[PDB]
Order: C-alpha cells, then sequence, then structure tokens
RNA sequence: UAGUGGUGCUAGCAUGCUGGUCACUGUUCUGGGCGCACGCGCGCUACACUGACGGAGCCAGCGAGUCUAACCUUGGCCGAGAGGUCUUGGUAAUCUUGUGAAACUCCGUCGUGCUGGGGAUAGAGCAUUGUAAUUAUUGCUCUUCAACGAGGAAUUCCUAGUAAGCGCAAGUCAUCAGCUUGCGUUGAUUACGUCCCUGCCCUGUAC
C-alpha cells in the first residue's frame, strides 16, 4: 500500500496542486493578485496566477496528517517575520480572509468537511483521492 | 564544502581531499618574531603552523568573495588550487613570505 | 528595434530594465502601484521595457492616469476623499509636489501650527 | 560599461561555438567571460544542457556546476 | 468660492452638526460617536447669545476648551483661546473647519540658542 | 584636588573673554578658545606651547600660539569647519595638489605626522589643527607612516570627491614618495 | 490531571501499512510643562550575493490567566489589512498550549548598478485604548527615498553548551519600550601562560 507520508512534502504538492487546477472545480475568490497573503509581507505572490491552488493543495495535506485544524491555526503556520522597519523583527500572523476561503472552497468539492469538537477533518472521499495522487507520484517516478 | 570539492575535482582532476592537505602544508609558517622596543626571532611549533594555514586560506577566500561576482565555493576552491601549487598569486602564500623574510633580518 | 531609452510623462526610462521596476522612476508610481498597473494591462511582466511598442505604452499610461475606471479598490490610491471635492485621485509626475508644497501653503494662511513651524524651520 | 541584457544572434553563435572549450562552466564563468548578465546565465544553462552540450554533475539552486563532457 | 469636500459654502451653514459628522474623518466621527460631553453646550449657548446682539464684530468671547472641534455653527465668530498663560484672539474663518481650537494658540516659544 | 580651581590665578592674573564651553575630553579640556591639560606632569603643555610656537613661527598652517602657564594654553579660535563633512569644494583639483606638497614641507622639516587624516583637518582654504604623536623622519617606520598618510588622502578623494611645481593630472607626477627639526624636539628617534 | 501497547468499533490503500474512536512504565478646580547651536555615554538599524524578495518544508523551554465579576482565549461568520461579531474551556500537569517562534532547509526571481541594499523625513485615508490623542498612544494601506562604500586618535566584554547569532515569556501597565530579568534554538576561533602594562596583597643608607 502507500500513504501521503511516503512521499516527499514538496514533490506531492506541486503534483497535487498541477493536477487540481486542471479539474477546474476549484473556485478563486477573484480579487486574487491584490492580496498580500499577510500583512507581514511586501509584493503579492509572484506566481501570480497558480499560487492559489498550490496553497489549497498544502492545506488538505495538513488536514489529512492531523486531527482537525481551524482557521487560527492556518494563520499561526503562515505567519513569519515583520520588519518593523529600524525596530527589531516581530512575528505576525498571515491573512484570515485567504485561508477561510480556501476551506470552504476545498469543502464544495468534498475532500474535507466540519466537524465536532470544531473545525475540520478530512473526508474518507478525500482520503480515497489523495492516496491515488500519492501512487501515481510514486509511479511516474 | 560539499559544492567546493566538486569544483576542484573538475579544476584539475586528482583526489580533492589530498589537494586540501598539500595547501595546508605549503602554507604553515616556519619562521616568525616576538617583540622584546624590538623584534627578535623565534621558531614556531607545528601545531601553530597548521593553525596559521587554516585562518590564512578562510581570510583569503572571504575578502575575495565580498562584493563578488563569484560566490564562495568559487573563490575558495581557487585559493587552494593556487595554495597547492607554489602559486604566489594566492593570499596566503604572499603572506607567508613577509614574515619570514621579515623574521630573517631581524635573526 | 529594440529602443535603449524612451519618454513619457516628461520621465526618461531606459529600456534594459524589467518593465515592473523601469516605471518607477515615475514620481508617485510604487512599486505595488506599478506591479498592479502591468496586470491590468497583461503586458508579459517579464519582458525588458525596451521590447515593448507604441500601443503597449499606451494603455498602459492610460490606466496610470483613470485608476477607477478598472475597478481598483479605491484604498489604493494615494489621494483618497479629497479635502475640496470628495473624489479620489492618484497623483503623478510634476503634479506630485504641486499637490505638496501647496497644502502646507494653505496651512500656512490658515495660521495653523503646523504650517508655522514649517515655514519657521526654514 | 553594462553588460549585455538581450542576446543578440551574433553572441547566440558565439556562445554554442566557444562553451564546449571550457573545462568548467558556472554562471558567474558565463558572466565573467562573456560579456552578458546573470539573467542570461541562469536561462543560457538550462538551454545547453538539455541541449546536451555540457554535462551536469551537480545542481543546488545557488550553486549549479556543469562540465565540458 | 469655498468648497469643503464637494459640498457648497452655501450649503453649509444650513447644515447641522449631525448632517456635518457625515463629511469628517475618522477623528471626528469617533469622536461625537464617543459621545461629546455636554461642556460645548455652554460655550454654544453664550456664542449665540453674542452673535445675535451683535451690531456688526461680535467681540470676542473667551474659553479653556482647547480639545473643541471647530464646526459651522460656529463659522464668523471671534474667540479668545486660552494659552495655559495668556488669551490669544481668533477669527473663525470659514477654512478653520474641523480643525480643534488648541491649533491656533501655541503652548511654547521658539527656541534661537543666542 | 582644589589645584584644579586655583592653577588660575597665575593666567587669571597675567591674562580677558570669560570663554564658553566646547567639550569635555579624555586627556585634555577646551574652553579665544583655551585648552586645559591633564597634577604635576602637565606642566606637557610647555612641550606643546614650544612645538606649535616652533611650527608657527615657520610658515606653517597652524594656529598662532598665545600664552601658555600652569598646564593652560590659549589659542586662535578656528573659523571654519571639519574637513569629514566636506562634499562639494569648487576647487577639489588644486586642494588635492597641495595637500599632497604640505607633507614634502613636513619632510623637508624632519617631520612626519602620525595621523594626517580628516578627523583633525579643518577648512590655502585648510588648517592643521593638532600633532598627536609625531615623530622624527629618522624613525625606522618613518616610510610606512608617511606611505600611509598619502593613501588616507588618497582614498578620500577617490570615495567622495570620485576625483582621483605639483602633483596629480596636470602635474608631471600623480602624487609624492617618501624617498623622493627633529633634533630640537626629539619627540622619537633623534 | 502522564505515556506506550493490546482489546472493541471504524476509514483509506493493498491482498499486511497509515489513521480516528484492558494492562504496563492650608483646601480645591481649569489650562500648560516634564522645548535643543552643542559636549559626553549606554543602545537599535545598516553599508548587501555567506544577500533581498516569493512559494513550500517545519522544531522548544521558562512564564501567565476570571464569580470582586470579566482575565488568557479555541471554533463559526464578516473584511485587503488593522479589526469586528456569535458561541466555548479554564480558579488550571486537566483549557488557551504541541504556546506549529525566529534564525534555518528546498525550489524560483534579481546580477554587481546607492541597485530590487537601507527606510530616516514627509503627504492622504481607515481603525483601536481613554474623560480627552492638536505640539499627535498604537495598529493598517498607498505615495515620497535622505546619510551610509565596514569607519582616525582612543576603548569594552570573554576560556565551553561559554562567546556570538535568533526568538519568546514575565515586569511596569486604560493605551504605550528600541528597557530589565529569565528561558530556549543554532553554535566557533584562540590560551591552559606571565608580571610587560594596570591595580591589589605580603616582608631605611641620594633621596
Amino acid at each position: 500500500g502507500v500513504s501521503v507520508r511516503d512521499v516527499a512534502a514538496q514533490d506531492f504538492i506541486n503534483a497535487y496542486a498541477s493536477f487540481l487546477q486542471r479539474q477546474g472545480k476549484l473556485e478563486v475568490p477573484g480579487y486574487v493578485d491584490i492580496v498580500k497573503t499577510s500583512s507581514g509581507n511586501e509584493m503579492p505572490p509572484q506566481d501570480a496566477e497558480g499560487w492559489f491552488y498550490k496553497r489549497a493543495a498544502s492545506v488538505a495535506r495538513h488536514i489529512y496528517m492531523r486531527k482537525q485544524v481551524g482557521v487560527g491555526k492556518l494563520n499561526k503556520l503562515y505567519g513569519g517575520a515583520k520588519s518593523r522597519g529600524v525596530r527589531p523583527y516581530k512575528h505576525i500572523d498571515a491573512s484570515g480572509s485567504i485561508n477561510r476561503k480556501v476551506l470552504q472552497a476545498l469543502e464544495k468539492i468534498g475532500i474535507v468537511e466540519i466537524s465536532p469538537k470544531g473545525g475540520r477533518r478530512i473526508s474518507e472521499n478525500g482520503q480515497r483521492d489523495l492516496d491515488r495522487i500519492a501512487a501515481q507520484t510514486l509511479e511516474e517516478d | 564544502i560539499k559544492h567546493t570539492l566538486d569544483i576542484i575535482n573538475v579544476l584539475t582532476d586528482q583526489n580533492p581531499i589530498q589537494v586540501v592537505v598539500d595547501a595546508i602544508t605549503n602554507t604553515g609558517p616556519r619562521e616568525d618574531t616576538t617583540r622584546v622596543a624590538r623584534r627578535q626571532a623565534v621558531d614556531v611549533s607545528p601545531l601553530r603552523r597548521v593553525n596559521q594555514a587554516i585562518a590564512l586560506l578562510t581570510i583569503g577566500a572571504r575578502e575575495a568573495a565580498f562584493r563578488n561576482i563569484k560566490t564562495i565555493a568559487e573563490t575558495l576552491a581557487e585559493e587552494l588550487i593556487n595554495a597547492a601549487k607554489g602559486s604566489s598569486t594566492s593570499y596566503a602564500i604572499k603572506k607567508k613570505d613577509e614574515l619570514e623574510r621579515v623574521a630573517k633580518s631581524n635573526r | 528595434s529594440f529602443q535603449h531609452i524612451l519618454r513619457l510623462l516628461n520621465t526618461n526610462v531606459d529600456g534594459n530594465i524589467k518593465i515592473v521596476y523601469a516605471l518607477t522612476t515615475i514620481k508617485g508610481v510604487g512599486r505595488r502601484y506599478s506591479n498592479l498597473v502591468c496586470k491590468k494591462a497583461d503586458v508579459d511582466l517579464h519582458k525588458r521595457a525596451g521590447e515593448l511598442t507604441q500601443e503597449e505604452l499606451e494603455r498602459i499610461v492610460q490606466i496610470m492616469q483613470n485608476p477607477t475606471h478598472y475597478k481598483i479598490p479605491a484604498w489604493f490610491l494615494n489621494r483618497q476623499n479629497d479635502i475640496t471635492d470628495g473624489k479620489d485621485y492618484h497623483t503623478l509626475a510634476n503634479n506630485v509636489e504641486s499637490k505638496l508644497r501647496d497644502d502646507l501653503e494653505r496651512l500656512k494662511k490658515i495660521r495653523a501650527h503646523r504650517g508655522i513651524r514649517h515655514f519657521w524651520g526654514l | 560599461a553594462q553588460h549585455a541584457v538581450i542576446l543578440d544572434q551574433e553572441k547566440y553563435d558565439r556562445i554554442l561555438k566557444e562553451v564546449p572549450t571550457y573545462r568548467y562552466v558556472s554562471v558567474s564563468v558565463l558572466v565573467d567571460r562573456l560579456k552578458i548578465g546573470g539573467s542570461l546565465a541562469r536561462i543560457a544553462l538550462r538551454h545547453l544542457e538539455k541541449e546536451g552540450i555540457i554535462k551536469p554533475i551537480s545542481k543546488h539552486s545557488k550553486q549549479a556546476i556543469y562540465t565540458r563532457a | 468660492t469655498h468648497s469643503y469636500r464637494g459640498v457648497d459654502l452655501e450649503k453649509l451653514l444650513e447644515m447641522s452638526t449631525e448632517d456635518f459628522v457625515k463629511l469628517a474623518p475618522a477623528r471626528v466621527r469617533r469622536r461625537f460617536a464617543r459621545g461629546m460631553t455636554s461642556k460645548p453646550a455652554g460655550f454654544m449657548k453664550k456664542l449665540r447669545a453674542a452673535k445675535l446682539a451683535a451690531p456688526e464684530k461680535p467681540a470676542p468671547v473667551r474659553t479653556h476648551m482647547r480639545n473643541m472641534i471647530i464646526v459651522p455653527e460656529m463659522i464668523g465668530s471671534v474667540v479668545g483661546i486660552y494659552n495655559g498663560k495668556a488669551f490669544n484672539q481668533v477669527e473663525i474663518r470659514p477654512e478653520m473647519l474641523g480643525h480643534y481650537l488648541g491649533e491656533f494658540s501655541i503652548t511654547y516659544t521658539p527656541v534661537r540658542h543666542g | 584636588n582644589g589645584i584644579d580651581y586655583l592653577a588660575l590665578k597665575t593666567m587669571l592674573n597675567r591674562d580677558y573673554s570669560v570663554g564658553n564651553t566646547i567639550g569635555v575630553g579624555k586627556e585634555s579640556d577646551i574652553y579665544r578658545v583655551m585648552k586645559i591639560h591633564r597634577m604635576h606632569l602637565s606642566r606637557a603643555a610647555n612641550k606643546e606651547y614650544q612645538f606649535m610656537s616652533m611650527l608657527y613661527s615657520k610658515g606653517f598652517k597652524v594656529p598662532e600660539p598665545f600664552d601658555n602657564s600652569r598646564h593652560i594654553v590659549v589659542m586662535e579660535l578656528i573659523e571654519g569647519y571639519p574637513m569629514r563633512r566636506l562634499r562639494k569644494h569648487k576647487n577639489i583639483p588644486k586642494l588635492y595638489s597641495d595637500l599632497m606638497c604640505f607633507i614634502v614641507d613636513l619632510a623637508n622639516s624632519g617631520l612626519i605626522h602620525c595621523d594626517f587624516n580628516e578627523f583633525n583637518i579643518m577648512i590655502c582654504g585648510f588648517v592643521v589643527i593638532d600633532f598627536p604623536q609625531c615623530i622624527s623622519i629618522q624613525h625606522q617606520d618613518a616610510d610606512y607612516y608617511f606611505q600611509r598618510d598619502v593613501d588616507c588622502i588618497r582614498r578620500f578623494f577617490k570615495k567622495k570627491l570620485k576625483y582621483e611645481e605639483g602633483f596629480g593630472d596636470g602635474y608631471k607626477y600623480a602624487y609624492p614618495d617618501f624617498k623622493r627639526l627633529d633634533e630640537l624636539v626629539q619627540a622619537s628617534g633623534f
């Protein structure tokens, strides 16, 4: 058998995000290419056309490995260091509006669902889908 | 370091670890001075010959790679090759010469 | 074909630089404003400025000075809710430091602290 | 003076004939001995390597190392 | 003519305070939304009486209320604004709208290191 | 340590401006300018006064010494401003040229500065304001210190001014070289 | 009030593997003040490629919290952000909290140009604490882009999980630190000696 745990992290992400863009069901907010994704950032995402799908794949993988997550925890994960000009650096959380829509978009296509005890959990169909991409990723070598 | 050895495996063809050893042994000074004022010439122990070799090599690379177009590995690899040869082009060899000729005058 | 220097809005721009960065020679055109304008013009961001043809420098010039028609979110603009007329504007070229170097003089005329302190320092 | 940033046809011919002369090549090697900017060299290496004129021995974003073979 | 954010001067004076606050920037809107104290009401009471009895200008009324917003009802009045020490005399021209009174009376001298 | 006050009495009586504070320093304090040295050995001040008096007895661009007693010295106050913030002088080629010729004079007088650098030149258009730890031309490192001064002044004209019978471009020779009064004040090296 | 494994239920993959859900180890009121030609000192941020920016990977320890009423806040929803709103757990090895921290690692863009280094000074607008933010507490967005090319004479701290790099928590506290103390992460070079300098402690004649 094969699991998502059996594949290199960035290798899996690149494979799945490219596939997900071809499916076309993943729906974009449309304000994309304006938002910085974090108040700590400078300049927007450089891969202007593709970056939304690649983030969507990352979220799915991260939830797959864990019991459940919520929007607050994701904002922490994708945070970073803000320069504060002449002052010392500090940790700052990333944009919420992005990540909440990603969860809702992934739910529309049935990969993920709202869970008791709050937050979201992987669907059995999510498992079934992500495992199949993993098997292709190994065999495509 | 990993990138540095690879480069030396292509510029020249020897087992590059041997080239490192040659550079070290050829660089370490064998005579020096101390202040008395004036300076008096003195011999230097084999251990310190090794320490001086390593210090001079990295400094010669570091100051070449500042405001560079060549990466660290590109410059460090060249120092090692130049020092395995008798090549006075290298910074570390230039430094060795002055220490010994100064010491000669004061002995 | 390739042009090494070009002139627009009475500013000179050299062709040898990425188009997004080259435009920031113009007063008022910051990096983010420059970046978003190019996207709406759908020029190739990776082209160097000397590659573009006249009909492609136009449209860009047009969008810079009429930004609200292209549904730029207004909060992107540097002159929101103007004091005389509640319209929003973006200020460009020599028109920058003509509204600046005026609002302070308007404060001088009203004998406000900040105007006095500025001109007293001079 | 400034290095070239767009590929003239004459330099393209120059590149293909001369590069196999060198034992070792890298981004710095091209930018030093040929008057091209670094933003060309990154593209040219991917081109010539896929063309098979030079042999990769290691690649690491910040460093890449190609050889006569 | 003068105009304020597109509203013409002749429609000003007619505009009420609770209308005017809708044009003002965030600091003013919060101040009124957070509930301005009663203290201006006594000042406003006196200021109206002086204007009404005036033969031509109304002559100064003086106050400590440096933290008070300039509002169209008081255009044209002459006011003496306390300075921590002295009073400074000012006439409310229309351009002063939305400023604080404190901006017109300098609490400190220049310094010149003579 | 009341001598730190009472020491005035000779100068206070023999000297008429009250002066003003200019700056605290580690070895000395400075206050129409008065310099006060810093219990006994400082009455060093005589060495400084006679040294400055000699150089000003020569034609050199140095402040005129007036008077000196009890570790107190009085000097001409400088009109200029410190060279380290200069950026736009109208004749940088002559300024470069003639700063070089100043070094030649010291060498001809047998003396070399330790730190002929922008921290002690004030704005010929310039004056040299102090001579810490000067050495003779005969000292064993005279040429080493000599060439340091030449390169130090060259570096400044390159970095800020972009400049790079006389010396420099427009003259036969680019800059002087060491091979091309010490016995009265034997600061070091006879 | 902790962990592992089995046992019961159960999902995906393949014909075992990774996850979810019994045993063991005097008084008082209103307004102002606590400005800068310059000298001295402890700090913060930089001068870039051993880098800046974008995306992805993903790891701690020491603290602290409410019924006096309103502290630390999970989850859902709204918005570019700052922020708002509806519910919830914890008087605590039990909940916030695996405090998913930064440096760091990998894949791209940039190409030696005060440049995409650096972000002072300044203009417009939106929020938040407070009785009150003008001479301006703090946060967010766009625009303006200054000096600075590794720094003279002088001078500080330090011998191993130490220096240095990097970040967090507490303190004060309506709000507000570039401060103080404590904690963790990554982790060197150079001695293992002396009385030269500085300073301290012992035992009569040129002074």
